[PDB]
């Protein structure tokens, strides 16, 4: 058992990855590091009381170099440079890179040369030689041997991957396109202000944001039988959680709504069981915070064009429905460890 | 990049340079 | 000429019309009566002011019974059953829908009743017995003689219109889908209280809310050749206006990327010079507010894949790009109102 | 005893009164029917999936005459007028009047003359003949031969009251104000639309709405040495929930923070344990939501100019805060009963 | 005469200005270059499109290393560090400071250093040696032969301090407080983020997150008879502009209601015409928007509680607003040069 | 200032106009 | 439609029944 | 206490992690 992981950057997902672990079942991880661009108070009262979780039903304690819930001690590190990161020197198998900064594969290494012994990275991961995975897509085609840098790709794609997935090991994807309206993030100024974006520059509790996103070409890399047939765009709107994609998809064996419904409720069921929510609901968006799974289908909402052409949507808590992917990536690599 | 591709660089914590692709 | 107008409804499309109406430097009726759940002094302050639309510049007033802009004092009515609205007795001509409740073709009627001329459905028309015509796009074949009852449509149903058709025309559609993120629009709850579709009982404000719509299939009205080929669906985001439409349409005449918006600059200053505008830029909501054109493609987002499946997204301002195909519409009456 | 309740109204404030209720341990009443507009299709649907409450976690189901919640049945109906409402024959102890219009001392009698023993309010109790209470304050002086028709209050001045009722015994008020900044409640428009404040006409959700209020001249009352001291007023603003109040103190007796926060300290052991919290922390709305208590203090905020004046600062959740002292004024009457 | 200006800091404030230059009628200024922390197509932008405010009147154009704009162009430069410009050689008079961190003089000294010779501040002093200056206050205490660092202090303090003056005036303030009701700021986050405020720390979209603040005491730096004889705090709001100081202050010449909003009748129109203005109207947070006055009183609130107590609301715009009483500033240097 | 929000707010008060929480 | 199909019929720019084709 | 942030502080004294507009 006990492989040792530090999370890099406290960030949201980062925290959210932890309230995720901690109230698990049971686990081969030890989250044991975590460095910030921050202070442990700071980093402390904020596992706590927070904006979309809710505080936490928890004993936590801090001390000016680290903190406590449950009586359990993981690590505080005040320090950007991930190499000046002591990673062999605090004996460690794996990093949650939840900068949001460091998701390349070279940057990325920072932790490997720091001395940690692999990298799991909270973010679709840009650059060569990287086994960006996704739980109960490929969720299995994972060996702890292959690469030193994998990838939980991003909080669309985790939601959108094990959807197409269904869609194509039954009905047979052609051709395809999607969009996100998505809950707002970080990297969005709250007002106008500078960025490399004008987009993102723009204030973002007030606006609806077109970003290019890659969370669709992406599915490429999970689902080979899919190489650039996606391709996905992105609004952005002043929830501040949690969110839904409008995919389009044509197909080569023609169908109907039932069908399409129901093959993913077997799913929700049997194949993706615990992956995929099934919804027959007039639902909204913050009734799928906490949500577990990757892909709330909503039948109400499902359509099908001449029988070929077809038109999901599913719900992704962004978020925590993410970070608990994670869960499920770093876990893997702890049950192969070597 | 007449400015960017370097202080984002230096500087990539950038309220400026982060790119989250969602 | 000069032809006798009022509303129903001033609310929304009501101020937006009217403040829509006293901006033309050349007009060709006189609205004279206004029936409003409101009082005087009320109908008064929200015309001058508003949240969206800032105030507006104009000589206002008013006493007990009208209101008065500029010169133009106009009457404030107070009643519900459109039957014990004095129509008759004041030539009116000419009769504005925008109470969103007589979109009955039977609801329409209840004006020529208590005795009006021509009633106008600022929305899409229920049932049989119905002119739904599209500024710019099928207004080829208005007669007054033809229907007494017509619609605008839905401020969405307006977007999906010009580029349904120039889409007909260029590459000419075979089926798609359609996925507006719409701004909410007062028949929401502000928080959840009680409302007949579920989705729209809930807090408009704080919450994705995706309903019905078949303001796509809201095409075949004003385009014969697309019968009932692209359904759409609707989600409803927390801003006060401004909106964009997501298309997705499979063609025939098999295309690529930058052609599409070749054709949007085409029809942009062609065809349809004043109905889209057409941007390149990188723009958010607050970037259509106070904006005239109707469909509003944002082409650095357009997206064909495999050659035949366009992805093209649309803006638009709900609320006033509306309340001038309505004041265009609307000119167009006074012009055949034989 | 259980004295048997109904509720008319499944508002905001009746829904919550619910799910509070229905939570604790020990409760001495009996929820057997609620009279909201509305069937039992929806009502299920808003007390299940609660836009703030967060997913309500319990054994719902409906039928087409009442609600089943977690085993107990409770029945549903429509009526509007108080009159055709089957109370007497529902053996209807004590009903929750909370549509917000029979707050009036009178009307809200129409409940009893359909059967009711005694009938509860949730506002202001208007008009002559009607009792209020502030729970923890007079609550001390309960009649059941004094009043047959009660009133929690202003979800602000039961805020109020737990606040300066301590100070006028400790210091001793000469006279004050308060704001507060508040929730947006249902009563103003989602958008600009017609109404009878014209700052209520305004969209919250845009903007800053004050309005009147009687939630103070309301504390001159309870507490009855207050008499015509202190008033003000408040504005609203686009959090959804939870509001927050700035109260504005002379007094008899000049004290220093650090003491004044101290004493408050003390009665969030004693007096008020239970009525008051105390935050030591640096916190923010969202921070106080599923909070049990009637006034929220944050020390640190707090400041004295002179010693003969205070500044003191409470939070509160507008919807649940309150949603508590009804309960359990409630569950007082069911204890003191005849 | 007619003098040079440089703007260093041209976020949200720093173009407000820019436009508030560009609208005026006369100029004793002349601006030729912003130091940013951007680009120019990034300049150009946010000064041509803004939520807030909206795109700007004007053909305006931007060139690799410099923008121009309706021909008066500016020159671009792009420097964290004051020490390495080009003042001196670009022989820039008068500096803005709108990076809003060069409060202290220390920072305001390094462009004068720089070559600039003088320096005005768009955010309170920090250490000694910084003038200040609020129109109204003592726009007259003015004389060029005192410092070269200057400011208007804060937003909120424009408010404050024109009114506090007739408050002094005519009544004669003993003491005080005062919440500053206001929107966000740049200063906040999103979501939750770390930060050295707690408060400011967490999403500021969705939470009343409370602030401290100087614009208190120190407004006692424009007439000291004030020194530490108000106080008060800040409480932020889900606004992304406009804004509100609720004073309240004791009195030794007492008042009326009207009394007050009778001076505040005088002031307007003449000691303080142009500083402040006065609605009595039924209004929000969006009418102000645009609105140039220091302090606007919405006369409907102003209180009273036994002649002595007195309370007061003040609309600031303090984004556009704060500009007019700064753009007016630097007008008050480059025509009184030497 | 009852020509209206008042003979109307007299009879049907669960409505979009007449709704006042004394809040 | 149970409730709403006529309350909604009776009372129809009522609060709750207000539907807009958006 | 500020373990953490006169350091970064003063070096970033921009960097969102540490703004303050004292209105
Ligand atoms: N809701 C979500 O945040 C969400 C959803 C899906 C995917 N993701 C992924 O989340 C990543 C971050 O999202 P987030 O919510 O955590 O935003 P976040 O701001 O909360 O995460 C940023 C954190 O990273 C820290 N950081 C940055 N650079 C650092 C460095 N060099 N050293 C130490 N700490 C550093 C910052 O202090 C900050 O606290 C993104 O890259 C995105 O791809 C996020
Ligand atoms: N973005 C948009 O706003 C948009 C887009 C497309 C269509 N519309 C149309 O707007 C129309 C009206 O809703 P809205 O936008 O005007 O919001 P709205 O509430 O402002 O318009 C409703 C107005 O009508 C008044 N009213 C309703 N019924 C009345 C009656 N029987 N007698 C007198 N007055 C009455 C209401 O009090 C209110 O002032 C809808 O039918 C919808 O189709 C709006
Ligand atoms: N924070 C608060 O919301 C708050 C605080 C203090 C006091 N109050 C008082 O709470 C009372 C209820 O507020 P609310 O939040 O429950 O408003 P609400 O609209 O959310 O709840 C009212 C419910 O009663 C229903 N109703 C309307 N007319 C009816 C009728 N004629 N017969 C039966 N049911 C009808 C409504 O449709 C709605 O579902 C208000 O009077 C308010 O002043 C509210
Ligand atoms: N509420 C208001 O809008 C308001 C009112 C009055 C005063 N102020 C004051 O205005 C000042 C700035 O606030 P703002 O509203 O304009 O936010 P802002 O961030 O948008 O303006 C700052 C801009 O300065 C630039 N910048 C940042 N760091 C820089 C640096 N080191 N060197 C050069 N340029 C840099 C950035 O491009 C940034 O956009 C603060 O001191 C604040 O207290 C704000």
């Amino acid at each position: 058992m006990t492989i040792r992981v530090a999370i890099n950057g406290f960030g949201r997902i980062g925290r959210n990855f932890l309230r995720c672990w901690f109230g698990r079942q049971n686990t081969d991880l030890e989250v044991v590091a975590i460095n910030n661009t921050s202070d442990a108070r700071t980093a402390a009262h904020l596992l706590e009381y927070d904006s979309v979780l809710g505080r936490f039903n928890a004993d936590i304690s801090y001390d000016e170099n680290s903190i406590t819930v449950n009586g359990k001690t993981m690590k505080i590190v005040c320090d950007r440079n991930p190499l000046n990161l002591p990673w062999k020197e605090w004996d460690i198998d794996l990093v949650i890179e939840s900068t949001g900064v460091f998701v390349t594969a070279e940057g990325a290494s920072k932790h490997i040369q720091a001395g940690a012994k692999k990298v799991l990275i909270t973010a679709p991961g840009k650059g060569e030689g990287v086994g960006t995975y996704v739980i109960g897509v490929n969720d299995s085609e994972y060996r702890h041997e292959d690469f030193a840098v994998i990838s939980n790709a991003s909080c669309t794609t985790n939601c959108l991957a094990p959807v197409a997935k269904v869609l194509h090991d039954n009905f047979g994807i052609i051709k395809g396109t999607m969009t996100t309206t998505h809950s707002y993030t970080l990297d969005q100024r709250i007002l106008d202000a500078s960025h490399r974006d004008l987009r993102r520059a723009r204030a973002a509790a007030v606006n609806i944001v077109p970003t290019t996103t890659g969370a669709a070409k992406a599915v490429a890399l999970v689902i080979p039988e899919l190489k650039g047939k996606l391709n996905g765009i992105a609004l952005r709107v002043p929830t501040p959680n949690v969110s839904v994609v409008d995919l389009v998809v044509q197909v080569e064996k023609p169908t109907i709504t039932e069908q399409v419904n129901e093959v993913l409720q077997k799913a929700s069921q049997t194949t993706m069981k615990g992956i995929i929510k099934y919804s027959d609901l007039p639902l909204v968006s913050s009734d799928f915070r906490g949500t577990d799974e990757s892909s709330i289908v909503d039948s109400s909402l499902t359509l099908v064009m001449d029988g070929d052409l077809v038109k999901v949507i599913a719900w992704y808590d962004n978020e925590w429905g993410y970070s608990q992917r994670v869960v499920d990536l770093a876990e893997l690599a702890a049950r192969k460890w070597a | 990049e007449p400015f960017f591709g370097d202080y984002c660089s230096e500087n990539p914590d950038a309220a400026e340079c982060l790119i989250y692709d969602d």
